[PDB]
């Protein structure tokens, strides 16, 4: 059940390179000398498309979980089988004291 | 730099009492 | 409705997408040059470069409230789904009926052993004359 | 996008099996 | 008193199917699927009636204990008391293998067929129903069928007595859940 | 640029159990969850809607289903943190109903030597010299365990008619239903077939039937051991059944002489 | 100032007496024994082992004499000197 938490993970941490992308593009384009052109259209095209596909990526996280919304029964006691074992063991537990006080029977009559 | 949920009878007795002993000045 | 929530989404999702636009399109709108006709152009420079300010901050805060509303559908997402849920409800009963089953095991061993030695100790006692 | 249901095949099946037509 | 039905049609493709069964076990009680397979035989009375005593028996070869069942079902009805389902007039008894014999007294014969084999589920009173349909060839043997589709016939029943209306309000209601991924139909038998 | 870097690199992460372990809902902007058996098959008319507030987190469960409830029975010779809180709510949820039922029982049905409720005490004389006390101790913070340890089986038991699949048969024709009454149809069952099928117990008679089990166990006992205590000449024998029935059993109870045992079979 | 909260005090006595009849009322019959009368703040009386399986209590205050919780006399039954059971 942890996709579509990666996937807004995708949509969050993408956008520290999103910064870096505005970033790269800015410093590029004040430079005076510009001989990698390519690389600072690419970088502003980049900018341009990637946060449509982001906004493409939101849409099929939310198409993806439209059609499935109604509530939900949490049906059958599984704590209620769960805990069968635990009076079982208490009583495992009561007949290990009833040996323990036939043990502690047996105890005086091997002094006298 | 809430409600009893009868307080609706509560009251409606105690609507019984302001009618006998009303607040006095 | 349920139909009026999906289109009250879908419309702050279009305006989403519309402010970014419109702030990143004001930005380079006010940056074209224009010839002076009685101007006085010494107040024109601080007042583009004060306009400028307030619009990259436009941008800055959508993408603030890109993230908020992101978060805001992720709770209403989070509640009705079905990736695993009619799948992770029965995989709990069969683990815990392994151990339910096992304990039947070791507490009929444990029944039958004693037995065992409830009845040696009966004719242990019968052993003698008594 | 993808027509997973088909009226027109629908309307062929609810019909395919009223009387004898294709199966010969 | 007699008692009368109501039928949703529907063919949704197997693909898309598995997020629908998602739903099915997500507001339901705890069933499972069952994929039941039944064989189906159509016969008919060939009475002074002027509408044949056209009926349709099945048996479930996989089941013990389960009878061949007939069901005789009546003419489409365009009745103003359901505007959304099917209305037909039913009567259904369940018999022993004393029927098929029986049946060839009147010359009830070889109409056609169509195997069924899916998943059923009930809530209340309604019974939604997703099931294969398999076509014959050779109709002697039931070994050489094949799938006379593609996409999952579905089908949607609900069971009522004589009388009993005001009931296309909760159908409704309750496909509302899934109207987005099923559109149920009140569809001819005809063309 | 570098005050939205930092301010995104656990919320969600538990908001993933409380659908998982628990029920839950969203209701108007609160989000909720219900705490009754009616996903687990109880038709009771009451809604344990406990609310959620994000602050990490807490759950808020409402009034009435507080402190700790339990039965107690005893016979006399006298004239993480929210998975605990939601399951100790719900253990006084069922023990409402259980007493509820166990109340009425006693006065709503005629029975032979009634008994009587006073707030939460059933008191029984089931025979001249014997008498029992039910009791819902209600701490709202000498026994025998069987009989209440077997009677949360028995409605677990009694929820699963409302949670198994034998009233959702197998063909299209058959909606609902036994199989024996399926099959009374066609193949008509005997007189005694007909009545022998159903079967409409309460709860108490059971309860008592156990009882009586239990008590005349420990009255042949009494007896086998006042033989044994009295008498040890010939020699005494007790030997019981390892596998035993909840109403009838099977005992071996054997005197023989001292020295000749084998012969004397 | 004594009579005045002497007055309304009872009456607040009579209010929670008057409530704890009712909230008993509703719930804990078998229905076989019912209410008869009943006031507002004022009195009651039931009936029990009726006619169709008859003898009635009636349970009233007085209106002075604050020496005196509610009262318990014998309708038509009038039981006789218990040594205990009317003494309790």
């Amino acid at each position: 059940l942890a996709n579509e938490r990666l996937r807004a993970l995708e949509d969050i941490e993408r956008e520290i390179g999103a910064i870096l992308q505005n970033a790269g593009t800015v410093i590029l384009e004040l430079s005076k000398e510009k001989t990698n052109e390519r690389l600072l259209d690419r970088q502003a095209a980049a900018f341009t498309a990637s946060v449509q596909h982001v906004e493409a990526e939101l849409s099929a996280q939310i198409r993806y979980l439209t059609q499935v919304a109604t509530g939900q029964p949490h049906e059958g006691s599984s704590y209620s089988s769960r805990k069968d074992c635990q009076m079982a063991l208490k009583r495992v537990d009561y007949a290990r004291l009833k040996l323990s006080d036939v043990a502690r029977t047996c105890e005086q009559m091997l002094e006298n | 730099f809430s409600s009893i949920f009868q307080r609706q009878r509560v009251d409606a007795l105690l609507l019984d009492l302001r009618q006998k002993f009303p607040p006095k000045f | 409705s349920k139909e009026t929530l999906l289109q009250s989404y879908n419309k702050r999702l279009k305006d989403d997408i519309k402010s970014i636009m419109d702030n990143f399109t004001e930005i380079i709108k006010t940056a074209k040059i224009e010839d002076e006709t009685q101007v006085s152009r010494a107040t024109q420079g601080e007042q583009d470069n004060y306009e400028m300010h307030v619009r990259a901050a436009n941008i800055v805060r959508a993408g603030e409230s890109l993230m908020k509303l992101v978060s805001d559908l992720k709770q209403f997402l989070i509640l009705n789904d079905f990736p695993s849920v009619n799948e992770a409800i029965d995989q709990r009963n069969q683990q815990l009926r392994t151990l339910q089953e096992e304990c039947d095991r070791k507490l009929i061993t444990l029944r039958d052993e004693i037995s065992i030695d409830l009845y040696e100790l009966e004719e242990e006692y019968y052993s003698s004359s008594s | 996008n993808k027509q997973t249901f088909n009226p027109t095949d629908t309307n062929a099946l609810v019909a395919a099996v009223a009387f004898g037509k294709g199966l010969s | 008193i007699n008692m009368m039905e109501y039928l949703l049609q529907g063919s949704v493709l197997d693909h898309s199917l598995e997020s629908l069964i998602h739903r099915l076990r997500g507001l339901c009680d705890n069933m499972e699927p069952e994929t039941f397979l039944d064989h189906e035989m159509v016969f008919l009375l060939k009475g002074q009636q002027a509408s044949p005593f056209v009926l349709r028996a099945r048996r479930s070869m996989d089941r013990a204990g389960a009878p061949w069942h007939l069901r005789y079902l009546g003419q489409p009805e365009m009745g103003d008391k359901n505007r959304h389902a099917l209305v037909r007039n039913c009567v259904d008894i369940a018999t022993s293998e004393n029927l098929t014999d029986f049946l060839m007294e009147m010359g009830f014969r070889m109409d056609h067929e169509f195997v069924a084999k899916g998943h059923l589920f009930r809530k209340g009173i309604m019974k939604i129903m997703v099931y294969k349909i398999f076509r014959i060839l050779v109709p002697g043997n039931t070994d050489s069928t094949e799938a006379l589709s593609l996409s999952y016939l579905v089908e949607l029943s609900v069971v009522a007595p004589a009388g009993q209306d005001m009931v296309s309000d909760d159908m409704k209601n309750f496909a509302e859940q899934l109207k987005p991924l099923v559109h149920l139909e009140k569809i001819d038998p005809k063309r | 640029a570098e005050r939205l870097t930092k301010s995104v690199t656990d919320f969600n992460s538990e908001l993933l159990r409380l659908r998982q372990h628990w029920k839950l809902r969203k209701v108007g902007d609160k989000i909720l969850g219900d705490l009754s058996y009616r996903s687990a098959g109880s038709l009771f008319p009451h809604h344990g809607t406990f609310e959620v507030i994000k602050n990490p987190l807490d759950v808020q469960i409402p009034s009435d289903l507080e402190g700790s409830a339990y039965i107690k029975v005893s016979i006399q010779k006298q004239a993480p943190h929210w998975q605990t809180k939601l399951e100790a709510a719900q253990n006084v949820l069922l023990c409402k109903e259980i007493f509820a039922q166990l109340s009425r029982e006693a006065v709503q049905i005629k029975s032979q030597v009634p008994h009587i409720v006073v707030k939460n005490q059933i008191i029984s004389q089931p025979f001249p010299s014997l008498q029992l006390s039910i009791s819902l101790c209600h701490s709202s913070n000498d026994h025998l365990y069987v009989l209440e340890h077997n009677l949360h089986l028995l409605i677990r038991e009694f929820h699963k008619q409302t949670l198994s699949s034998i009233m959702m048969p197998h063909p299209a024709s058959a909606p609902f239903g036994h199989k024996r009454m399926r099959l009374s149809g066609p193949q008509a069952f005997d007189k005694n077939e007909i009545n022998s099928l159903q079967s409409s117990e309460g709860l108490l008679e059971k309860i008592i039937k156990q009882a009586k089990h239990i008590f005349l166990r420990s009255r042949a006992a009494a007896t086998i051991d006042s033989l044994a205590s009295r008498i040890e000449d010939p020699q005494i024998q007790a030997h019981w059944s390892n596998i035993n029935d909840v109403y009838e059993s099977s005992v071996k109870v054997l005197i023989t002489s001292q020295g000749y045992e084998q012969i004397c079979k | 100032m004594y009579n005045c909260l002497h007055s309304f005090c009872l009456s607040l006595q009579l209010e929670v007496l008057h409530s704890q009849t009712l909230m008993l009322i509703r719930e804990r019959w078998g229905d076989l024994v019912q209410v008869e009368r009943y006031h507002a703040g004022k009195c009651l009386s039931l009936s029990v082992w009726n006619q169709q399986v008859v003898h009635k209590v009636t349970i009233k205050i007085d209106e002075n004499d604050v020496s005196k919780p509610l009262q318990i006399f014998h309708d038509p039954p009038l039981p006789a000197s218990d040594s205990k059971l009317v003494e309790r």
